[PDB]
């Protein structure tokens, strides 16, 4: 009976306008818009950039998310930066995995 | 007098993009007697010693091997012998190197502990350790780094990879750094990177700071606007 | 001595086998024991359509037997379960009741061997009634299989061997990947060496399924 | 055709709780007039010796006489020497075993780190770790207990200890034990016993629990509005 | 005449790392150079004794042997005899004293209480009390270090071992290390080492700080009155 209404994946959000019926008499019925966000409390500001501050504060204006300052990474998109690597003094590119569960090659 | 044969480092196939070995014999005279061709399986020998460096503080004698060959080739399984014909050695002896066979591929789960609350009590230094578990084979890479600047080899030090008692096939690694406590109380992250077969692009890096490693305060501003936002 | 997933499919309440000691015998290791119920996750979550029916039933004989064993002596070697405190947790609280009754003299699960058998965690999620003759081995029966020397050897071929038979009756090197259980029935088959004369006419004869597995793999 | 003299070191100390000394003959058959004693400088070698090992087909037998000594006289550098005469070798061979005075005494200071969120996150397995830091001899010993009962050699690896460039004059070593999530979250205390000579004690204990690591204060503030 | 026999304690043979064997005399003559000695089951020769109290004023002499041994034969339950051999002693009199043995051995327990918050807003001192129960034997020795270094044992004191009410064999002590607020409001180890036989290394121990314990202290403040309906 859930209409998920948005599944934002940065800005956590499950906004499901599920209809409920009231008791066994209709025409007051109840509905509710659960916004069930799940915050990270642990990602970093510029979530893509490990080295950049934390989070916190966290924006939920749910008129924009209806319709980015990204706060958790989506399961499936792969989020990553360019990393310096250092061997024997050749300071080589290299793409890294900051979520390495979802990233296999697929 | 002795000479080892040194399986190629992981670090030199990916970032250098290239296999090299080493076969390199020291604490001997210099009598530039050496022969070293590296042999492979087959009756070809892919390469010999090249760039000699003798040059060292101690004035003795050494020379190092050099074998090019396929990364490709590498995963085979083809093995390669170094062979030294100087006359310190009592006789010849080959040093066949080889690809381990059946070695399973397991991702190196890396973790970031940061000091104990205690150690900055201390009040004197603070070190943190980067945690390699889980991963196969055993051949692993770690490095450093604080805000993009990676640190000096010597400034972190790495342990030899052991295995891991649940898991008789994986592996663990752990690599420590130290700081002062004042450079971990400024807040600078610290970002510890492992290159290593199993991980998609081969390299993962995990990172650290005052505020995340089991931080005390969880400093929180949650605010919603607009809660019906009817659509 | 192989040890099968009994140290994942027990799943123990926390307060047994967690450090904290247990209040009274009568109500938290009642309730405790009973308390899992949790013990119902073959056919709730993973037997649920894996196998037969009959399977995750039996599954569940294994795990009783398993769990009688804690309470006195099984094989495990773990602060948890064996050399462990819980079976101490037993005997501290039976002797606080002026020794009224050793943990092997009664609740050995036989004075209460009942329990749920586990059932009620099988209706839970499964919801698929247990034949009467099923019914008799989630409880109680005389015989104890051995000192879980040779039932936990009961279920290695039970599944382990039986489903790798079939598997290479339906490449060939992973067909032959499947001789490296071969090796390790040799170590065990020392271990049961130390009535029938080895653990093959066991499979044979106590066993039901175990005859439809091959006696040897040898390649 | 030389005797390897085996000075039980620290961690052999502490496990046996006592000191078991040998001495090891290496590439050398056994021959009549074979003789064993523990000779210090006062010159008292009146030790008992017993199970004197056999001939050995590569010619390296122990012959080993052991005795019982106090841990301090032997910390004085007594320089314990078994005394062998051979046939094929008329001059008897000395091997001194002592400890050198001139290694410093740096007490450990050892650190306990509990798992890192991130395990206890996907929930598969904790990874405590022990982190022993900062002592100048090359002979710690780490035990781990839990629920005050000593755990087996094998479920902890304990790293050997190497030098830290940080502090040329300290070594540094680590001893990682790995437990079930179910078991971590259970609330047990695991004890990083670490045993090492210069400490004034010579055993230190740190507690790894559930809660060790928390956060003490948690500032949540929702604002809830109804327009932009 | 009359001897005394002192079997070493488990605080002496922790304390100095070493087994003090000391046979004192009371009621004795005082005289140059009293001669005395301890015997082993084998009777070898001690060492030298040395320290020898002087002629106190009372005009009786306490003659004190003390003898170095290793730790291996007193827990071994082989058995000392004190001799004294004197002129003015009309006789050697034999005292024989071992490791006592038959006694169960038992964990102890240390639980560290911190000091109350009452004794806190005095601002005077605080006593952070180390429990010590449940072992036995009767032979403990507590001892508190702070930042790895012992403390003086004039700031804690270590009450005797005590029969505990619940078991008989068991036993229980104390040990308080009154410290002034100021060092306890910053955060300072506190270590409270106890050694007894029965433990698996003969030690544990027990820190506490101002933060060991102080349970989450959520701050939820929420403002809900910016929705106007
Ligand atoms: C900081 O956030 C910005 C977006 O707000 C991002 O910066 C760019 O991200 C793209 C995405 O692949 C990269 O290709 C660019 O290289 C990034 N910019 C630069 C200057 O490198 C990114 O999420 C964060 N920036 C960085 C450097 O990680
Ligand atoms: C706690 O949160 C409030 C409001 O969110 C903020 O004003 C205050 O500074 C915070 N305190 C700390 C110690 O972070
Ligand atoms: C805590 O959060 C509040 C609200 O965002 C902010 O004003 C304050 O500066 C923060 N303090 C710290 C220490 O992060
Ligand atoms: C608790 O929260 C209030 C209001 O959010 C704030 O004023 C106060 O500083 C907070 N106290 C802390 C974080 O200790």
């Amino acid at each position: 009976e859930r209409i998920v209404l948005v599944d934002n994946k940065c800005k956590c959000a499950r906004i499901t306008s599920r209809i409920i019926r009231s008791s066994e008499d209709p025409n007051e019925d109840i509905v509710e818009r659960n916004i069930r966000i799940i915050v990270p409390l642990n990602n970093r500001e510029n979530i893509s950039d490990p080295t950049s501050p934390l989070r916190t504060r966290f924006v939920y204006h749910l008129s924009d998310l209806c319709k980015e300052t990204c706060y958790t990474y989506d399961r499936n998109k792969c989020y990553t930066a360019v990393v310096p690597l250092v061997y024997g003094g050749e300071t080589k590119m290299v793409e890294t995995a900051l979520t390495p569960d979802a990233c296999y090659p697929d | 007098i002795r000479v080892f044969a040194i399986p190629p480092s992981f670090a030199s196939i990916f970032l250098t993009k290239s296999t090299k070995l080493t076969c390199l014999v020291t604490d001997l005279t210099t009598y530039d007697s050496v022969t070293i061709s590296w042999t492979r399986q087959n009756g070809e020998a892919v390469k010999t010693h090249t760039n000699i460096s003798e040059s060292h503080p101690n004035a003795t004698f050494s020379a190092v091997g050099e074998a090019s060959i396929c990364e490709d080739d590498w995963n085979s399984g083809e093995r390669f012998t170094c062979t030294v014909t100087h006359t310190d050695l009592p006789s010849p002896l080959k040093q066949t190197i080889s690809r381990p066979k059946g070695v399973a591929l397991h991702r190196p789960d890396v973790y970031l502990l940061p000091p104990a609350r205690e150690q900055l009590n201390l009040r004197e230094s603070a070190t943190i350790t980067c945690l390699v578990t889980g991963f196969s084979p055993a051949d692993v890479f770690v490095q450093w780094m604080q805000r993009g600047q990676p640190l000096s080899p010597e400034k972190y030090v790495t342990s030899a990879p052991m295995p891991e008692p649940q898991a008789p096939g994986r592996y663990f690694a752990h690599s420590i750094l130290t700081v002062s406590e004042e450079e971990w109380n400024t807040g600078e992250t610290y970002t510890c990177v492992v290159a290593h077969e199993a991980l998609p692009n081969r390299v993962t890096e995990r990172t650290v700071d005052k505020s995340t490693g089991k931080p005390t305060l969880y400093n929180v501003s949650l605010v919603m606007s607009d809660t019906a936002g009817t659509c | 001595v192989l040890i099968p997933p009994r140290r994942r499919q027990l799943c123990f309440s926390r307060i047994v086998r967690g450090p904290a000691n247990l209040r009274s015998l009568n109500e938290f290791k009642e309730e405790i024991l009973k308390g899992a119920q949790s013990e119902g996750k073959f056919l709730g979550n993973y037997y649920k359509e894996h196998k037969d029916k009959e399977k995750a039933l039996e599954a569940m004989k294994n795990s009783f037997y398993d769990y009688e064993d804690i309470i006195k002596g099984t094989d495990m070697l773990t602060n948890i379960e064996f050399k462990d405190i819980k079976i101490k947790l037993d005997r501290l609280l039976e002797k606080e009741t002026n020794n009224t009754k050793k943990a092997e003299d009664w609740w050995k699960t036989n004075k209460k061997s009942i329990w749920n058998a586990m059932l009620c965690g099988y209706k839970k999620s499964g919801n698929k009634i247990i034949d009467p003759s099923w019914c008799t081995i989630p409880t109680t029966e005389t015989p104890p299989q051995f000192l879980r020397w040779i039932k936990e050897w009961g279920t290695n071929v039970c599944i382990q061997k039986q489903e790798h038979k079939e598997y290479v009756k339906s490449c060939t090197s992973e067909i032959k990947k499947y001789q490296e259980w071969s090796r390790k029935r040799s170590i065990r088959w020392e271990t049961i060496s130390k009535k029938e004369p080895d653990a093959n006419t066991y499979l044979r004869e106590h066993c039901s399924k175990c005859p439809c597995g091959f006696n040897d793999m040898e390649e």
